[PDB]
């Protein structure tokens, strides 16, 4: 998280830590939407690791040091959207399970509990205060992930100013959207990948984007660009499957 | 339940 401040992990329970055998690696981040399945992003799945390489730690506010009520799981298998584009990164969604000895997986603690998803009819206002977390760099120039989870507030942009030639000529379909900084300015930055972009929705916090991609980290003026959960929505469930 | 926080 670029700008931002360090977090609890009791203020993001949802929020995943993903881990690659290397041994491990930071992946990315996740999302916590049931007891067995947590949300990801597409392109951090392109080295096509096995899904017994991968590790989800839920409740960690330190990205490696346990947590006293962390859980991890090992993941059963992985799905990434059929039509994800690794040029443009278009359909950016993936949906991790976890392995487990029942039909429950991870269990509700202060410190692990799911995001709400959005209302298919979802639609916010411009400018909505929303925010995000992330273990990533904290600048886009920096070689180390961040050692405790951060949080940052970013304002949703008009879809007027989610487009190519605000993104600098890069591709942007209806598939996704813009967040930033209207002003050290706040944004995702690299390695906070797949994590939750929530909104306050009837005093609960709900799942408006998963972080996938941008120009740098922080730049004036260029927003952050986030897959549209309420696109996927339909997906999210014909994919839910034992 | 979803959402919910330590606020």
């Amino acid at each position: 998280i670029k700008g931002g401040l360090f977090a609890d992990i009791a203020s993001h329970p949802w929020q995943a830590a993903i881990f690659a055998k290397h041994g491990e690696r930071f992946l990315c981040g996740g999302i916590l939407i049931s007891s067995c399945w947590i949300l990801s992003a597409a392109h951090c799945f392109q080295e096509r690791f096995p899904p017994h390489h991968l590790t989800v730690i839920l409740g960690r506010t330190y990205r490696v040091v346990p947590g006293e009520e962390e859980q991890k799981f090992e993941v059963e298998k992985y799905i990434v959207h059929k039509e994800f584009d690794d040029d443009t990164y278009d359909n950016d969604i993936a949906l991790l399970q976890l392995k487990s000895d029942s039909s429950r997986c991870a269990q509700e603690s202060s410190v692990v509990r799911t995001v709400c998803l959005p209302p298919a009819d979802l639609q916010l206002p411009d400018w909505t205060e929303c925010e995000l977390s992330g273990y990533g760099k904290h600048e886009a120039l920096s070689p180390f992930y961040s050692e405790r989870l951060k949080e940052a507030h970013v304002r949703l942009y008009p879809s007027s100013r989610c487009t190519s030639q605000h993104l600098l000529n890069r591709t942007v379909t209806d598939n996704m959207l813009c967040a930033g900084d209207t002003r050290n300015l706040h944004d995702a930055c690299q390695g906070d990948s797949g994590g939750p972009l929530v909104c306050l929705n009837d005093g609960r916090m709900t799942l408006v984007g998963i972080i996938s991609w941008g120009l740098g980290c922080g730049q004036k003026d260029v927003p952050g660009v986030y897959t549209k959960v309420t696109n996927y929505l339909d997906w999210i469930r014909d994919n839910m499957r034992p | 339940t979803c959402g919910l926080r330590q606020y």
